[PDB]
């Protein structure tokens, strides 16, 4: 015959890759543009309880 | 049909005990927005990896309304991955053999001899109810919820 | 040394946060990982610049021509293998080298796209519902863009497809069978002609109608190439042509070359029959798979429109 | 109370938010007038119109955007089956947030080792509250445009 | 469980919490500005949700 | 006879809660060799020093295969230290008095009011089982297991 | 018309011996799209340059079924080029005069004396199955498989 | 050995814990042991007075 290491034989070495595939984060809409401390902002932030 | 329910998925979380022998319980509940059939697999909750049930309490509302009810619920470990939705997964009768709880609303605790002899496993097995007898005439949006106490670090 | 490569996907978190002052030391996440395997194999072919007499009744030396033909053959073979895996099936494409009964390379089999990544032209729900109105149109690639955006908002288990640095920046590439491009640029129901006639009203002779192929539509750089799989069994009663446009984005497929520094064509030379029929044989060691994390593929949306031969004089 | 334009884009324009199902409904229908006006604009400026190079332009003086996480309802309709969405139309103090920790949002990272060094745990959280401003019983700065947005790809499992 | 893998799980855990809270805060904003939690998946918070404070 | 389990010899381990109130449970089990007999004392396990039972669950196999079975297990606290091998050590009838389990497989829980009223002591008291009545006829490899829930910081 | 298999068109290569009188075989097969009919010439496979057949094994899968089958195969060597789509090429009854196989599923072997008397020609030639008589009912998808043994150095 | 010290109950009970990371198996190629022959002789303790 002739040697065949074949598929799935415990001799068949497998190499694991170190690089990670990441399901990247959904891009946020309400970024620093909209949120503001002034009156002219879609999302106002109230600093009346941040230190009190 | 395999009915996924919150806890089996990643939605709601089941807590690990931490420490050894620390009895840990979470309430695995389902709102069955459908009528149970003759053969179903209801993946209630996730028995966390490397933990054994110590006490199991089955809390169930009335599932059958017709006369001479015959619903039987079998609570047991169903082997496979944590939450892979396939009809191939099949449970057994470990925490409960054949429960009378289906006839009318009530609570029956674990009374099988083999309920407390569940062995460990390094992965997150899941607990599944199989309705092993005919629903008969009845059923609606109801709740089945077992409260099993599992401890880690057992020997 | 090793005939397989494994790479990992780290999915996001899906657990409900614990509001209030409720203690959370117990309820904790379990990071979930996904894996896929690329199996290598060897592919070789042999050209035979044969005969001692057959090399004398011809003015041209045959060994050099055989070598060049082998080079070109491996070129087109690797290209069509790429389009065959990125499309997931083999149809009736006749110029393809591989036979019509093709199933795998190294036991990394063909994987038909799921319901989530399979987009039909016009109005359709299955491969057995195509008709003459399900031709590829501007509406269809816009539906492809909408799918590429809200694929997660419909299936909570897949992964976001994200653009590739083509032309300028961050545009989905959409390869197209050269019958679908004809269906677009030679039909008014396809919807491409009207907008490009407006563009021509803006730019005189540089419009894609006159001086080239298709242009971008909603940041979707459209290209056309011969080697796009073309089926022939679609339709309500079969015998209706089809195609598979590829909507590519980042890690669509993985290639694991089995030799150092990329694929290396090593030519082997052997002679038969006491010095007659000199033969040249070479072959690369590689394997290709379409990235399939979980059971939902990761990079391509297979638009599956209906595209007929424009000129019926072709031999079937 | 009348709305006021917000200066987050350009100068004093209402910002409108869409679920990309509604974006597709505008971009691929002749009945949603956007196609005609943008074909004319493309005739004025080709290969730079929003038809070829991205999302929607301004319709009126309202910058149009699209984002995936826009609420979509599946019970609207006579038979309670027609899918629908709720596009926002924001301006000035649409909603307010009380961050209550320090200047800006500050996640509080904490690390705890569960068992003798086994199983490291990383836990974090913010302490903040949100509410859409409601004076009297009426909204102040948001107009909930509520249309019909069907899945353009019926193959999705949903 | 972290020696059976070459990918360190602590750093990935930190990154996943970062993106998860990013996504959660945006989702919460869109939930409150629209006035209802729809039948929209891809949301960390469940289908039946009514405020959080 | 003083057939002692692994827990009594210290071969296995008994858990102690870190904080006061944490219900802790360990499965005290022995795969006893020979046969149960009248008057033998099985030292299943040891509850730690500062600890009182909170719920006792006793599950056994069929410890007698005969006609008119009459085995009656009694479990309680023992007197001497954990490891000392002295037949002059007696149990009580605190957790279970005439438990009458063992004729069938069964699972029994604490029923007597004295089960929950146990008083604490600083040293490691040992929980032992005494077969009160006769073993009827025949039992070879059947196992006896008792599960205790105990808290450490009671008052 | 000519129905070409993969071997004739050049898609699937054909083997040639590298030694004198070394028996070489290849499974010349075709999958029949639509149904066979009278006068159909199926160009199965290409016989290599100087080789001559030494044994041919023909196996088919119940082409016509039906009843009172009347199908009869007829294979031979065509005069035309390797793979030209000329409908004027003819098939002679060299190997199998009247196979009468395909009436029922089975395997037949070369029996006519003319099978082993084929003369060599310096150019490639294509072995072609000709359906002499039309088939009753018929079937679509049934495959024609010819196994050809040839030696490349005969005198 | 990775010594680890942890205190329980407000520092009442200092504890020491350590442990190695190792696994042991006898070389078993095919189904036959590679290098061990186990001899099952009769080992009766000589003294009777020894408890059990």
């Amino acid at each position: 015959s002739s040697t065949v290491i074949a598929f799935g034989d415990p001799k068949a070495q497998k190499k694991w890759s170190s690089e990670l595939a990441v399901d990247i984060r959904k891009k946020s809409y309400f970024e620093s543009r909209f949120i503001g401390t002034s009156e002219n902002a879609v999302i106002q932030r109230k600093t009346e309880v941040e230190s009190d | 049909a395999l009915i996924q329910s919150d806890f089996a998925q990643g939605i709601r979380m089941t807590p690990v005990p931490d420490c050894a022998g620390d009895v840990t319980a979470c309430r695995f509940d389902i709102t069955l927005k459908n009528a149970p059939a003759a053969g179903d697999i209801i993946e209630l909750g996730v028995l966390p990896g490397n933990a054994v049930p110590v006490e199991a309490i089955l809390d169930v509302d009335d599932l059958d309304t017709g006369g001479a009810p015959t619903i039987t619920l079998d609570v047991g470990i169903m082997s496979g991955p944590v939450g892979k939705n396939d009809p191939a997964r099949t449970c057994g009768n470990e925490l409960f053999a054949a429960s009378t709880v289906g006839q009318a609303g009530g609570v029956v605790r674990a009374t099988a001899s083999s309920a407390f002899r569940i062995q460990k496993a390094e992965d997150h097995r899941s607990v599944g109810v199989k309705v092993a007898a005919g629903p008969a005439t009845g059923a609606a949006g109801k709740t089945i919820a077992l409260i099993l106490f599992y401890v880690q670090g057992t020997s | 040394a090793g005939d397989r490569v494994s790479f990992d996907l780290s999915v996001r978190l899906r657990g409900q946060p614990t509001f209030g002052d409720d203690r959370v030391e117990g309820k904790e996440e379990n990071l979930k990982f996904y894996t896929d395997e690329v199996i290598i194999d060897q592919v070789r072919h042999s050209v035979s610049a044969g005969g001692r007499m057959s090399r004398k009744r011809t003015a041209h030396d045959l060994r050099k021509t055989g070598r060049d033909r082998l080079g070109d053959y491996f070129y087109q073979l690797t290209d069509e293998l790429f389009f065959m895996y990125l499309s997931g099936a083999r149809g009736i494409n006749k110029d393809f080298i591989l036979p019509t009964s093709f199933t795998g390379y190294a036991k990394n089999p063909f994987n038909t796209p799921d319901a989530a990544h399979l987009l039909y032209g016009g109005v359709a729900t299955s491969k057995a519902s195509l008709a003459n109105t399900d031709t590829m149109s501007r509406v269809v690639i816009e539906r492809a863009n909408v799918q590429a955006t809200m694929m997660q908002a419909q299936d909570p288990e897949t992964a976001n497809m994200v653009p590739v640095s083509v032309e300028g920046e961050d545009r989905y590439v959409c390869v197209m069978s050269p019958f679908q491009e004809h269906s677009l640029r030679t039909s008014d129901a396809a919807g491409w002609l009207e907008i490009q006639k407006a563009a021509a009203a803006a730019e005189g002779r540089n419009n894609p109608i006159f001086k080239g192929g298709l242009g971008m539509i909603g940041n979707t750089v459209l290209h056309s190439h011969r080697n796009v799989v073309r089926f022939s069994d679609y339709g309500a009663g079969s015998d209706q042509p089809a195609a598979r446009a590829l909507f590519m984005g980042r890690q669509a497929a993985v290639v694991a070359y089995g030799t150092k520094g990329g694929l290396r064509y090593d030519w082997q030379e052997e002679t038969k029959d006491y010095g007659n029929e000199p033969t040249v044989a070479s072959g690369f060691i590689a394997g290709i798979k379409k990235t399939r994390f979980n059971d939902r593929d990761f990079g391509v949306i297979s638009i599956d429109t209906y595209a007929k031969d424009p000129n019926p004089n072709n031999p079937a």
